[PDB]
RNA sequence: CGCCACACGGGGUAAGAGCUGAACGCAUCUAAGCUCGAAACCCACUUGGAAAAGAGACACCGCCGAGGUCCCGCGUACAAG
RNA sequence: CGAGUGGCUUGCUACCUCGAUGUCGGUUCCCUCCAUCCUGCCCGUGCAGAAGCGGGCAAGGGUGAGGUUGUUCGCCUAUUAAAGGAGGUCGUGAGCUGGGUUUAGACCGUCGUGAGACAGGUCGGCUGCUAUCUACUGGGUGUGUAGGUGUCUGACAAGA
RNA sequence: UGUCCCAACGUUGGGCCCGGUGAACUGUACAUUCCAGUGCGGAGUCUGGAGACACCCAGGGGGAAGCGAAGACCCUAUGGA
RNA sequence: AGCCUGUGUACCAGGAGGGGAACAACCCAGAGAUAGGUUAAGGUCCCCAAGUGUGGAUUAAGUGUAAUCCUCUGAAGGUGGUCUCGAGCCCUAGACAGCCGGGAGGUGAGCUUAGAAGCAGCUACCCUCUAAGAAAAGCGUAACAGCUUACCGGCCGAGGUU
């Protein structure tokens, strides 16, 4: 509820990763951050590989614990952290500072990050975060 | 199998010491197995009324002695509950030698007999004295 | 034993017989098939071309001819071809079968050693190769991977 | 060899700790077929008494004849929908939006509540019906509660609150229907929902029975032959291999066993009556007289006489609902003795 | 490459983003077409599948874009159908068509009925021994004669001894 | 040792059975697309779960007073708590 | 004949420990692997059916009770849908047991001049410790979220 | 015949809470760990990740190659008896 | 064999610092203090200093993102997955494929054999009509029939085949 975001990103039709990368590299430069409409993010490959990998982190886990998200809001948000040192004290505040959204609760409508964008005409080899969310037996809350 | 009409409590165990309760020349059995049975790791396999189960003759006339034959569960110590909520237990644990095809392999059954057996096996049935 | 054993070059040259003993025969029954009356008069002449310096056993090369020659037999026991088998196992080859302790091995085999693009096998025939076939039958008997070589035949 | 065997206990009811709330919280409700209608209903087990039944069951060869069954006595007086409350739908699930609460309150309901004293009633209502036409009205249950006080036996006045689903035909008519219940004085009757023959999901918290060992808390052997007589009678060989180094919580220990809260599903309800028809001679044990509204629940229910059971249609029923079965006798022999 | 399919007169195919619509006397079929790098297009007369690569991944699904078109053309006009005959040796099999889905009745001795779903506006029409799968749509078709006849496979026992079931007879 | 209760059904797949279909006019279950299909996978159901740091939501009561602790009689609870 | 995978068997090596990492079997209790014995779905058949045989996917669940032997293994019996195998310090002695191996007593056989020996047999022959840390099972007290009561949500987690 | 199937309930003394009395073993340091990897090839401390708010009570002992004993086995000593 | 035993040499031992995830001996590098600068090995999407660098091509397997190595496996054998380069032959006198039509007669050749008629076996394999058509290449029949290959013509239209 109510994020003062420096920059607010779509997600929609942006291969995930090298969204995540700019997002992180931004949010240690000090910039509030919010990734709109995960669910519709796309990461390219064979999609039945590709849920194998997500899936077998799910089934992962032991006393411990090893939590892995389901809802491709997580998914996004658990792939950023990866980029950042969440660790250290700079790093937490990096990641703290930034925040994934399923749609958009904002007004304004996100801007595109250069070199995220996937044209789906001359590509069929990819999935939707959302795709692999319901696979993982999230709850289509979307 | 068919419903027994009754539930039952095994009274009995592999290795169980009954009356052959028959004039096949078998005075006592001894329980070997228990027809369609499997049990869990330290279980003794369990018998009781009117389960059809593989004995041993353990007493009885010399040429009737050491066989491997299959019977029938006629009557148990051990209570059994019928249908009205009722209790009902006999005098002993008997049993009675049957054939491939469940026909008592005797002529005549030596004392009562559980009417719950019927409904299973007819002609051990059909070949009783008194049905209780 | 397996040809893991003995398959590499990595010993030194063992083939002096005045110094060894007890050395096993040669499973190899011939080296000269089909009409051997005969001289390389032949329109066609394939070769089959080793790929990798390897050691042969005795016992792969008559694997590898017997299997090859018995198929040959698609021409008849008195076929017109002539097969040659220019190899012969001269390495002799031992095993150790104490512990490590005076382990120089008791001659157990023989093996050949080919280099990499020699030609181990080669058949000569009129335009009729049913000998190239021959030898996808051989190839599959010895441990290098091979190459089945034509030389004098353009009639494709 | 080592024979193979099954391991001791569920991993499917834990962990194994104290309940948070002596009063069941269902997490599934039935399917929106038919009618608009409350499901869900309560009461404070008493004890139990066998009846004598005519075998209702079709498929069987004694449909007709008499039939021994245990049943479990259970005191269910009426209830009351205090309030309706309303859930929107959001990206994070289902949260609670507003509510409709009333005026006519139970003499003893502020021993639990801080009963309202000024409330809107249509702006809630208002809000919710612009949610529905935005469309993003979730599911509506209604805030009940019992009457303790009208259960001699029970010692409680404090009433024991609990939400409960409404599921009804269009979304719109079992709003209505709702509002409806609320408004009045939210009474309402285990007629009104259930019918004697039907099958309902029975929740409660079992009863406690502190820290147990393992071989009542879990079902793993006692120590056997001469390895009884050693030291050891009820602890279990090993809590684990030598790697992994580290002891797995799938390894049956001593726990608080007992006071959990289960869901027992497809009970029968034998039939629905009032006065004390059901009531043994002498009294039951610990409990005393039932002579009111009640229910007779085929087999057992968890938790210990005195305890706040709740119903709900059947999620996953197995048959048909064979209406009012004929009882020929209930008895009222002492339970003593 | 590029490849122009001139629309029959009978004809008319719209289409908007991946989607393609034909529509004529016997009905409408629309379908995804969508393949890295191959556009199709209306243009005016003719539909156009073009492509600015030609290596044979492409090529392949050109061709696959071209015959599935024509197929529309086809279906919109004069139509697809296939022609099934039941079959039986000593249980006579009983084959209604009941609601959306036809259902087959006694086969082999069966009591519990064996029935499955038809595909789209297919028509599945059944005189005697001889039934007639049609519709505009060729893959709708297609399946619903194939599911009919997939529904009385049989795996448990030899098939040249037990050969109930329903065939496809005739294909378009 | 007694008694009661413990599904089905959806969704996506493996092997496999097929549809449409090209590269390769034909053919082809696959390359693009699609129909089906395992006690296995997801959901369903039970149980735990605001310490989920995005640390939640709602209603009412209260901020000089709402509610709570101690106190007293007891347990549907309990090794202390 | 040729190419491999595994790391259950056996051997090789002597890297790790001789100011000690308690032995074999069993037992108890927990997790796993698939190279699948049963159970589900399939393909082939020298597939009529029934019963099989071979093969493919699949590790959810199951895979039990006894007679001789310390045995692992294995032999044997009767049941069984089937009575699969393997890893976890040949899992598991700060858990058990102590039959075997492997002390001191003693016998027999073989060897030895002898003391005495045995990769032979045999009878007898001991199982320590109050848990600091960590781990887990259950149970509390605080603090954070920031006045109270009641009712929920559900990120995820467990299940056979 | 409770050795077993298969465990139950009960009795007494402990155990748990309170007052009083009041040790010992053990301790390079640090220490909330888990899954992998690496390393003298058997890691709470290295590396990568995962998890982890602090304190306390009881428990049964998985790990610290836990504590206890300069290995009794084996070899070596121009050792001893 | 992270085995045993030589040899030459450089290193560790006794060698810091930089890189390699960590890691005696692999890469740079041999190092007094402090300071500024420029590189080496290695690296430039984020974690993480520096390119989401340029021209071009391949790969769809998450292959791969793994110099060396106990450590990074993957082999013989297979692949109309796909890309590139070459050679021979055929083709608008119409190729390759598909579809249509034709596939005739002497004659069901002789011989054997009850029988055999393209097709059990043996021998031969001749000429007519024609734009084609075997004394028949594969099924099929008890033997016939029937169904097709070879061979010819048509439709079609561009490359095709090895
Ligand atoms: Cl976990
Ligand atoms: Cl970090
Ligand atoms: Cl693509
Ligand atoms: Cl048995
Ligand atoms: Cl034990
Ligand atoms: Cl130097
Ligand atoms: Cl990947
Ligand atoms: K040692
Ligand atoms: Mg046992
Ligand atoms: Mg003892
Ligand atoms: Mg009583
Ligand atoms: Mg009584
Ligand atoms: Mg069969
Ligand atoms: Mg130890
Ligand atoms: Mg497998
Ligand atoms: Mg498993
Ligand atoms: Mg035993
Ligand atoms: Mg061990
Ligand atoms: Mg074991
Ligand atoms: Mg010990
Ligand atoms: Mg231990
Ligand atoms: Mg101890
Ligand atoms: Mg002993
Ligand atoms: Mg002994
Ligand atoms: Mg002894
Ligand atoms: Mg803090
Ligand atoms: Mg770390
Ligand atoms: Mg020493
Ligand atoms: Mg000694
Ligand atoms: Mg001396
Ligand atoms: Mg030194
Ligand atoms: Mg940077
Ligand atoms: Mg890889
Ligand atoms: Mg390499
Ligand atoms: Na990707
Ligand atoms: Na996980
Ligand atoms: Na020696
Ligand atoms: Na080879
Ligand atoms: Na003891
Ligand atoms: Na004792
Ligand atoms: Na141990
Ligand atoms: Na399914
Ligand atoms: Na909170
Ligand atoms: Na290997
Ligand atoms: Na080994
Ligand atoms: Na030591
Ligand atoms: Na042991
Ligand atoms: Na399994
Ligand atoms: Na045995
Ligand atoms: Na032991
Ligand atoms: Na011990
Ligand atoms: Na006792
Ligand atoms: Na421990
Ligand atoms: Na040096
Ligand atoms: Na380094
Ligand atoms: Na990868």
């Amino acid at each position: 509820a109510e994020f003062d975001a420096d920059v607010i990103v779509d997600a929609r039709d942006c291969i995930m990763g090298r969204v995540a990368s700019q997002v992180a590299e931004q949010a240690l430069d000090g910039e509030t951050v919010a990734v709109v409409n995960a669910e519709r993010a796309v990461i390219t490959g064979r999609e039945e590989q590709i849920v194998e990998k997500y899936e077998k982190r799910v089934d992962i886990g032991n006393d411990n614990g090893y939590f892995y998200p389901k809802r491709p809001d997580g998914i996004f948000k658990r792939t950023i952290r990866g980029m950042l040192p969440h660790k250290k004290q700079r790093g937490r505040e990096a990641f703290e500072s930034v925040r994934v959204y399923l749609g958009n609760p904002y007004d304004e409508d996100g801007e595109v990050l250069d070199g995220t964008s996937l044209d789906r005409l001359s590509n069929i080899k990819f999935v939707t975060l959302g795709e692999i969310s319901e696979t993982l037996g999230a709850n289509k809350t979307w | 199998m068919e419903a027994l009409g009754a539930d039952v409590t095994q009274g009995l165990e592999k290795g169980s010491l009954i009356t052959c309760a028959d004039n096949t020349g078998a005075r006592e059995l001894k329980v070997i197995s228990v027809h369609g049975y499997s049990g869990t790791k330290n279980r003794h396999p369990k018998a009781g009324l009117g389960d059809k189960i593989t004995v041993s003759v353990t007493k009885g006339t010399p040429e009737m002695r050491r066989q491997v034959l299959e019977a029938v569960v006629v009557r148990q110590r051990k209570p059994i509950r019928r249908p009205d909520g009722t209790r009902v237990k006999f005098e002993d644990n008997a049993a009675v030698i049957v054939d491939e095809n469940e026909d008592p392999r005797g002529t005549e059954l030596k004392g009562p007999i559980a009417r719950e057996v019927a409904q299973r096996f007819g002609s051990v049935a059909s070949a009783a004295t008194m049905i209780v | 034993k397996p040809g893991a054993m003995y398959r590499n070059s990595s010993k030194p040259a063992y083939t002096r017989r005045e110094y060894i003993s007890g050395i096993p025969g040669k499973k190899i029954a011939q080296f000269d098939m089909g009409n051997n009356g005969a001289g390389p008069t032949y329109p066609a002449q394939v070769e089959l071309v080793v790929e990798k310096p390897v050691q042969i056993r005795h016992n792969a090369l008559e694997a590898a001819r017997v299997a090859a020659n018995r198929y040959v037999q698609n021409s008849g026991a008195a076929a017109n071809y002539k097969f040659r088998i220019r190899k012969f196992p001269f390495h002799v080859i031992r095993e150790n079968k104490d512990g490590m302790r005076a382990p120089f091995g008791k001659p157990v085999g023989t093996a050949a050693r080919v280099h990499g693009a020699n030609h181990i096998f080669i058949a000569w025939v009129n335009p009729d190769p049913n000998v190239e076939e021959a030898w996808r039958r051989a190839k599959m008997k010895v441990t290098p991977t091979i190459n089945i070589d034509s030389s004098p035949a353009g009639n494709a | 060899p080592q024979p193979s065997r099954p391991r001791k206990g569920s991993l499917g009811f834990g962990p194994r700790k104290r309940s948070t709330s002596e009063t069941p919280r269902f997490n599934s409700w039935p399917s929106d077929d038919g009618q608009p209608g409350v499901q869900g209903f309560a009461g404070y087990k008493a004890g139990m008494t066998h009846v004598v039944l005519v075998n209702d069951e079709p498929n069987s060869p004694r449909e007709g004849m008499e039939e021994t069954v245990p049943v479990t006595v259970i005191e269910t007086p009426p209830m009351r929908a205090v309030a309706l409350r309303a859930y929107e739908d959001t990206p994070y699930g289902q949260r609670p939006l507003t509510e409709v609460w009333t005026d006519e309150f139970h003499s003893e309901l502020d021993r639990t509540l801080d009963v309202p004293e000024d409330h809107d009633p249509d702006a809630a209502e208002e809000q919710i019906r612009d949610a529905h036409e935005a469309g993003d009205l979730g599911d509506l249950r209604l805030i009940t509660h019992t009457v303790p006080d009208a259960v001699p036996s029970v010692p409680k006045k404090k009433p024991d609150v609990m939400e409960t689903r409404v599921g009804g035909g269009s979304v719109s008519d079992r709003l209505d229907h709702a509002l409806d219940i609320v408004e009045d004085g939210g009474e309402h009757a285990m007629n009104d929902i259930f019918r004697a023959g039907e099958y309902a999901d029975v929740a409660g918290v079992t009863k406690g029975k502190g820290t147990q060992g393992p071989v009542k808390r879990w079902g793993v052997q006692k120590r056997k032959g001469k390895h009884a007589r050693q030291g050891w009678r009820r602890r279990i060989g090993n809590l684990g291999p030598w790697n992994p180094s580290r002891v797995r919580s799938t390894v049956p220990q001593q726990g608080q066993t007992g006071y959990h809260q289960r869901t027992e599903l497809n009970k029968r309800l034998i039939d629905i009556g009032e006065g004390d028809e059901p009531t043994v001679d002498g009294g039951f044990v610990n409990y005393g007289e039932v002579d009111g509204p009640y229910t007779l629940v085929k087999g057992s229910v968890p938790g210990p006489d005195k305890r706040l059971v709740r119903f709900r249609p059947a999620v996953r029923p197995n048959d048909q609902p064979r209406l009012d079965p004929e009882v020929r006798y209930v008895s009222n022999e002492s339970n003593q003795g | 490459p590029r490849v122009e399919l001139e629309i029959p007169e009978d004809v008319d195919a719209e289409q908007d983003h991946l989607d393609i619509t034909v529509e004529g006397d016997n009905g409408s079929v629309t379908r995804r077409l969508w393949y890295p790098d191959i556009d199709v297009s209306v243009d005016g007369d003719t539909v156009v599948i073009e492509s600015d690569e030609d290596n044979a991944k492409t090529m392949s699904t050109i061709g696959t874009f071209q015959s599935h078109i024509e197929n529309m053309f086809h279906g919109v006009t004069e139509g697809w159908e296939y022609g099934m005959e039941v079959f039986y040796s000593h249980f006579p099999m009983q084959v209604n068509v009941e609601g959306d889905e036809v259902v087959i009745e006694n086969f082999l001795g069966e009591k519990a009925p064996r029935r499955t779903t038809i595909h789209g506006d297919t028509d599945v029409e059944i005189d005697g021994e001889e039934l007639t799968v049609s519709g505009p749509d060729i893959e709708a078709v297609g399946q619903t004669a194939a599911d009919i006849e997939q529904l009385t496979r049989i795996n448990d026992k030899d098939v040249r001894v037990f050969q109930d079931g329903v065939y496809i007879t005739r294909k378009p």
